RNA sequence: GUUCCUUAAAUAGGGACCUGUAUGAAUGGCUCCACGAGGGUUCAGCUGUCUCUUACUUUUAACCAGUGAAAUUGACCUGCCC
RNA sequence: UAGGGUUUACGACCUCGAUGUUGGAUCAGGACAUCCCGAUGGUGCAGCCGCUAUUAAAGGUUCGUUUGUUCAACGAUUAAAG
RNA sequence: AAAUAAGGCCUACUUCACAAAGCGCCUUCCCCCGUAAAUGAUAUCAUCUCAACUUAGAUACCCACACCCAAGAACAGGGUU
């Protein structure tokens, strides 16, 4: 069970140095269309991904602010709007919650 | 030996795997959006296809009554749920939950991904846009096309 | 318009043409004979021929147990004791050992497997080798005697008690005690009730055949 | 199924196995290469202290389809030639014995009932 | 593989794509249709020794069979699927024949395959069997081969993979009896006790040890035909078959010395549909095989 | 040990013989009411201990991220047969 | 007259700043002074049952009751429990 | 027809379920040197050859990014119309 004979210097370097314990090197690394932050394929961009998580965040924020208290749940739909933008005719009864802020260029 | 064998194991047995995958879908249900690894998000997606199943249903069926207060621990989402996730879909069958993946987590280094039911108010998420019509190789198919077409 | 549980097909991936012709050879097989639609708990009566008995008519009567199986393979165990011996045939219904399957009753028993028959007393598996069919009510609901069912004292084989068999025909008022039955309980799973994904949906399935079995009836 | 140490249940009108005894009687030893006893075969059996042949006629484990299932281990008792010891068999026995003709044959004459 | 073609497609043109793959198959199975209207070679006569091509059929499951003695039989199902010659090579030490079989899509495979198949009909199939044939039959290539080559009462070797359980222990990949649960194991229960002998410090090659069991392509000898299906090209084996359900399984002619000089009824070369030949029956039943529909048995 | 049983086999258990030649009496000889985690057998039931083992959950194992020891080592470019 | 170091010893030649002691479990490698399946000669071979000498090791070599003991007694098997 | 050891399978039977396993089912094929016999000499008899010459005397598997998997610890492999 006890090593009989310490590995060589010459032995370790051959283990440790093989192709197969090597970190292979990949090729699926494109460019993004959007802000240029090479993104990976099969796989979503990283600053769009952040803006989204924060604009979520925002907007549950803005909800829980409505909303207030804890066990709600209503059983209407959402629809978010931004600065000015007369509410849409066809969603009247769906409670609109927004505040403050800019329709970016992304969103619809 | 897995020959065949689905439902990957989870927790420390299938109560603890499937309380989890409750709380998942509970979770989604609130919030329309969650990140888990790959393995529980598929889970939960193809867990919450069966629930809105059930929510189309019907509501005056005492089985998709029953399911929707079992899967649903706060039971303040069963009337959100089936007035809201089944009207707003009674023309899809099978196209829910739209299931991206995430570049990975800056802790342990873990694949997560997100899915999320379609038409939520919520902004919508980069998809992989296919190339467009107008480049080199769609306009030579186009034109192949085009010339099939014709050849009749 | 009940379908036979031998033609709706496993959740086995698998190509649908081995069952489709596994229903071709069921529906040419069955175009000979009648074979009837029955339920478990009902009391049959097959006429086999064996090529070594007082005659190569052979008989025999019982209840069946249950029955599974896919294509060709449709068995189903009779349960009849005779002289105070029990005995137990797993006949199929496809064999070409099979000349008349006579029905004598139709029931359910709420239960879909009475295997727990073996450890229920003499009385309730006891039943006239001679007796004559009882049909009535043509295309009707079919009756379900309920009616619950003595055990033998605690020395079982199969431990009935346990939830996960779920027969809710055994009286454990009569031979079950509440340390018994909390014993028993204590390995419940409330989970498997609720897992939709266990289902095996089968609307489709069970339209095609019914259409495949129209179109072999009307060729 | 009936293999060594098996509590038999004889059914014979040899006073040999309908007499009472403080001791269960169980197989001996198994007739064959294996192991394992079926249908149509000879093993010893033990009855009241004393060695005696018999002759399988029924096991409890599930057979082959076109067969019956018991749920006692029936046996019969048998001498050297065979030449049955009892005289009455009451109880059925499956016609999977009749297609010996020659090794059993006074067995199947005394039988009675048949699955 | 290089970059997959699914990948500079719009979200019009891949059906588009699709369509016309499919269609471009379905022209050049019919156009293969024909083997007998094109030059199929000179056919020679049955000789004494002399064998025929194979097929390469499809596992799909299992089903019984009771025979007319009243006694049942297991069958296997095989389903040959096209089945097309690929090329021929003369002398090795004897001729070959390549056969293919079920129909791969034709954009996962390499450049230098795909320029074979392009220079032939058909698409591209999934696994290419070599078979050693005498030089007596020679069936040019692009010919098809239904299930009609056999014929029942014969008896067929099959081979193919098998499930492969992956790198298992000791017991179930050679059936050891292991170790006892007490009297007084503590930690050995499925692990191989002793090697070899004490004084010999090396372990004999091909000794009994853990590793990779199945996953290999495993022949059986002495498989007999019942029935035969014309219509779906299926053929009933008696038998188990080795690989899983779904799996290529290369089948051929016997190889035991009972059962060799026996092709004088079967089709020396290959079956024609095309004929002057005289279709057969939608399938052909054997002398010891009870058919479906036919009265009950009688042993009287 | 002889001797009769207890089972299919009994150097396992028990009924009597001194021949224990070195047993034998408050270094205590014998029976007995209740009892023994003390040491050896057994009748009707019991279980995978085996006949022949298999399926599932966890512990656990492997990979991806972090840290991170000890027993030991003359150097090894370390095969086999006579 | 030739072969044995498998039993009992005989000698203490490195191994008491360590080679862990018998049976019983999984696994068996090899040798024939071969129990059996293959082939011969003789025989106190009318045939089986037998005996002897040569080749053939590709294969097989049981289930149990006791004493801790391989060995040691016994019940039933198959051609054989080397 | 049964077992032995090996190669396979879940459609009927069971442990059980989207699998796997056996109690359940299919297959396993080549002679082995030890003898007995034509024809004649050393030894014109007779005689089987450590004298010349004749009798019982290889077949099988093979060699063109990303999702699922009956393939697999990774790696690798099969399918992705
Ligand atoms: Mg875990
Ligand atoms: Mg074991
Ligand atoms: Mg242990
Ligand atoms: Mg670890
Ligand atoms: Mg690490
Ligand atoms: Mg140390
Ligand atoms: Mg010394
Ligand atoms: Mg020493
Ligand atoms: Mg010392
Ligand atoms: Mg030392
Ligand atoms: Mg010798
Ligand atoms: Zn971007």
């Amino acid at each position: 069970a006890a090593p009989k004979n310490r590995r060589t210097i010459e032995v370790n370097r051959c283990r440790r140095r093989n192709p197969q314990k090597l970190i292979k090197v990949k090729n699926n690394i494109d460019v993004c269309p959007e802000c240029g932050h090479l993104k990976q394929k099969h796989v979503l961009c990283a600053y769009c991904y952040e803006k989204v998580c924060k604009e979520t965040a925002e907007i549950r924020r803005q909800i829980g602010k409505q909303e207030g208290g804890p066990f709600k749940a209503p059983t209407i739909e959402t629809v978010v709007l931004y600065t000015g933008e007369t509410p849409s005719e066809q969603d009247q009864g769906k409670r609109i919650i927004e505040r403050d802020r800019k329709r970016p260029s992304w969103f619809t | 030996i897995s020959h065949g064998r689905v439902f990957r194991r989870m927790g420390l047995g299938p109560e603890s795997r499937i309380h989890l995958l409750r709380n998942l879908l509970t979770g989604l249900v609130r919030h329309e959006r969650i990140e888990a690894p790959w393995a529980r998000v598929d889970e939960m997606r193809g867990y919450a296809e069966k629930l809105i199943d059930y929510g189309k249903l019907g509501d005056t069926n005492e089985r998709a009554m029953r399911m929707a207060d079992f899967w649903l621990t706060e039971k303040d989402l069963i009337p959100k749920l089936f007035q809201v996730l089944a009207p707003r879909y009674k023309d899809q069958t099978g196209g829910y939950t739209r299931m991206l993946q995430i570049p990975n987590r800056s802790l342990d280094r873990a694949k997560m991904a997100v899915i999320e039911y379609k038409g939520n108010c919520l902004p919508p998420l980069p998809l992989p846009r296919r190339d467009s019509h107008l480049t080199l190789l769609n306009q030579l198919l186009q034109g192949l096309r085009q010339d099939l077409r014709q050849s009749q | 318009r009940f379908l036979s549980p031998e033609f709706i097909p496993r959740r086995g991936r698998t190509d649908p043409l081995k069952f489709q012709i596994e229903r071709k050879d069921m529906l040419e097989r069955r175009k000979v004979l009648h074979i009837p639609e029955f339920y478990v708990g009902s009391i049959l009566r097959v006429t086999t021929a064996d090529p070594y008995a007082s005659g190569k008519i052979s008989q025999f009567l019982g209840i069946c147990i249950q029955r599974s199986g896919r294509g060709l393979g449709a068995t189903f165990i009779l349960r009849n004791v005779i002289e105070g011996q029990g005995v137990e045939i797993c006949f199929e219904l496809y064999n070409p050992r099979v000349q008349e399957i006579q029905v004598v009753k139709l029931e359910k028993r709420l239960d879909d497997s009475l295997l727990y028959l073996r450890d229920a007393l003499p009385e309730y598996s006891t039943f006239d080798v001679n007796m004559k069919p009882v049909v009535q009510e043509p295309n009707q609901k079919v009756p379900v005697n309920e009616l619950k069912v003595k055990m033998k004292p605690k020395p079982w084989s199969k431990r009935w008690e346990r939830p996960n068999f779920n027969i809710k025909g055994i009286r454990f008022d009569l031979c079950l005690t509440e340390q018994q039955m909390k014993e028993a309980q204590k390995w419940n799973q409330p989970w498997l009730e609720f897992d939709m994904m266990r289902e095996y949906d089968t609307s489709k399935i069970e339209a095609a055949i019914w259409k495949e079995i129209e179109a072999s009836k009307r060729s | 199924a009936i293999q060594k140490m098996t509590r038999v249940r004889v059914v014979d009108n040899s006073a040999l196995g309908n007499s009472p005894y403080h001791r269960a009687p169980r197989c001996i030893h198994v007739y064959k290469k294996n192991g394992v006893g079926k249908v149509g075969d000879q093993i010893l059996l033990a009855i009241k202290g004393q060695k005696k042949k018999a002759l399988i006629v029924g096991h409890c484990m599930p057979g082959p389809r076109m067969t019956p299932r018991f749920d006692s281990n029936n046996v019969v008792l048998i001498e050297d030639n065979g030449n049955p010891v009892g005289t009455r068999i009451k109880t059925p026995i499956p016609t999977s014995l009749r297609k010996r003709e020659g090794e059993y044959s006074k067995v199947l004459a005394i039988a009675q009932n048949f699955v | 593989s290089g970059t997959w073609w699914d990948e500079h497609l719009s979200e019009e043109n891949v059906p588009f794509i699709k369509q016309l793959v499919s269609d471009e198959d379905k022209a050049q199975l019919a156009s293969k249709l024909c083997p007998l209207k094109d030059e199929p070679w000179p056919i020679h006569p049955w000789e004494p020794g002399s064998f025929r091509v194979g097929l390469i059929a499809l596992k799909l499951g299992m089903m019984p069979l009771w025979t007319k003695d009243g006694q049942k039989h297991v069958v296997t199902l095989l389903q040959v699927q096209d089945c097309h010659v690929l090329k021929y090579t003369s002398k090795g030490k004897m001729a070959t024949l390549s056969v293919g079989g079920k129909t791969v899509s034709r954009f996962r495979k390499a450049t230098s395959i795909l320029e074979f198949y392009r220079e032939l009909g058909l698409p591209p199939k999934q696994t290419v069997k070599i078979f050693n044939i005498t030089d007596n039959a020679a069936i040019k290539p692009g010919t098809p081969l239904y299930a009609a080559h056999f014929r029942p009462g014969q008896y067929v070797d099959v081979t193919a993979k098998t499930i492969g359980k992956g790198f298992q222990g000791v017991m179930k990949r050679w059936g050891f009896k292991g170790q006892p649960a007490t009297h007084g194991q503590t930690k050995t229960h499925r692990r191989p006790g002793a090697v070899a002998t004490g004084d010999i410090g090396r372990v004999w090659p091909g000794t009994k040890m853990p590793g990779k069991m199945g996953n290999i392509y495993r022949t059986e000898y002495g498989l007999k035909v019942w029935r035969i299906n014309t219509k779906h090209n299926i053929i009933y084996v008696n038998g188990s078959v080795p690989g899983h359900k779904n799996c290529l399984v290369k089948v051929k002619d016997s190889k035991l010395p009972a059962y060799k000089d026996l092709g004088k009824n079967l089709p020396f070369p290959t079956y024609f549909p095309d004929g002057d030949e005289e279709e057969l029956p939608e399938d052909l039943y054997d002398e010891n095989v009870c058919q479906p529909g036919a009265p009950s048995i009688t042993f009287a």
